[PDB]
């Protein structure tokens, strides 16, 4: 099961 | 954008016996950046059908890959691996041994 | 025993070829299962593993949801980092990522795993108490300051240990067949002359999983590893590894060593002699 961040998250 | 020269072995999937089919595997190792070039040799001519694994890395960041086909071999039939990569002067040969 | 589950994403950048090419990749233990790459026209997360083939339609188009929001975040990772250290354009860079979870062997929650490296470089990457940041430069502290502040410590937390367990723990039921097997080594030496006064003495170690092993040489019982060569472990291709070690020895001075072996399907570990 992958990873997801609700509010996707970059440097 | 450091770099690593690939550790190159050539192998039967199975000890080989003459004239049974076994499966080919060229598998190179510890190499970066990614992008590299795997062919394999019967007799100096490149092989047509040969599927790679995907690409994927060890706990190091350096990048695993293994290309394999199936054959049968002989006991004339020489059998090769060549890999360039931008670390390489040169594409490396690297004959396949019965005993390696 | 204690049983291991990651994902691995790498992007790359191709200038003048246009949009990175990202790949991905899902491994439970030594065995993958699924993949996911950019430019294949199947855009979709596809099965590797037999056993994970058995999975409804619900979770594909879950999963392929999820890898590819990871695919863009990726993407803009590169941008924002070439413009973090200031490298041109015309610049091929890499950015690696890792993520995952490990179980003990009734099944508990052992440690956890996320972290980006970039051009074979650590640039952030999560402590193991799971609620700070290492950072590597100065580029990485803007990105730390940046997740800490936007608690992302927090929610990836709760994912490693709520849903990368929960998912390992029914991979490993559905995969009982495979995955939780342990094969043990098929083992032997063989013997090489390369002159006259010296031999070839190489133990093998076939078709086992998992691929953590150990080889070893010794003399007389004392180890010997000055001379020893030692190949990387290899993948067989049907599912289990092979490897092996060599020493040269004086001819005719053999059965004075041992080689000696050991894995998890061993109960006890081998010794060999020629």
């Amino acid at each position: 099961l992958y990873k997801k961040l609700k509010r996707e998250m970059t440097f | 954008a450091i770099q690593r020269t690939p550790k190159i072995q050539v192998y039967s999937r199975h000890p080989a016996e003459n004239g049974k089919s076994n499966f080919l595997n060229c598998y190179v190792s510890g190499f970066h950046p990614s992008d590299i070039e795997v062919d394999l040799l019967k007799n100096g001519e490149r092989i047509e059908k040969v599927e790679h694994s995907d690409l994927s890395f060890s706990k190091d960041w350096s990048f695993y890959l293994l290309y394999y086909t199936e054959f049968t071999p002989t006991e004339k039939d020489e059998y090769a691996c060549r890999v360039n990569h931008v670390t390489l002067s040169q594409p490396k040969i690297v004959k396949w041994d019965r005993d390696m | 025993g204690s049983h291991s589950m990651r994902y691995f994403s790498t992007s790359v950048s191709r200038p003048g070829r246009g949009e990175p090419r990202f790949i991905a990749v899902g491994y439970v233990d030594d065995t993958q299962f699924v993949r996911f790459d950019s430019d294949a026209a199947s855009q979709r997360m596809e099965p590797r593993a037999p056993w994970i083939e058995q999975e409804g339609p619900e979770y594909w188009d879950e999963e392929t949801g999820k890898v590819k929001a990871h695919s863009q975040t990726d993407r803009e990772n590169l941008r924002i980092a070439l413009r973090y250290y200031n490298q041109s354009e015309a610049g091929s860079h890499t950015l690696q990522m890792m993520f995952g979870c490990d179980v003990g062997s009734d099944g508990r929650f052992l440690r956890g795993y996320h972290q980006y490296a970039y051009d074979g470089k650590d640039y952030i990457a999560l402590k193991e108490d799971l609620r700070s940041w290492t950072a590597a430069d100065m580029a990485a502290q803007i990105t730390k300051r940046k997740w800490e502040a936007a608690h992302v410590a927090e929610q990836q937390r709760a994912y490693l240990e709520g849903t990368c367990v929960d998912g390992l723990r029914r991979y490993l039921e559905n995969g009982k067949e495979t995955l939780q097997r342990t094969d043990p080594p098929k083992t032997h030496m063989t013997h090489h002359p390369i002159s006259d006064h010296e031999a070839t003495l190489r133990c093998w170690a076939l078709g086992f999983y998992p691929a953590e092993i150990t080889l070893t040489w010794q003399r007389d019982g004392e180890d010997q590893t000055q001379d020893t060569e030692l190949v990387e472990t290899r993948p067989a291709g049907d599912g289990t590894f092979q490897k092996w070690a060599a020493v040269v020895v004086p001819s005719g001075e053999e059965q004075r060593y041992t080689c000696h072996v050991q894995h998890e399907g061993l109960p006890k570990p081998l010794t060999l002699r020629w």
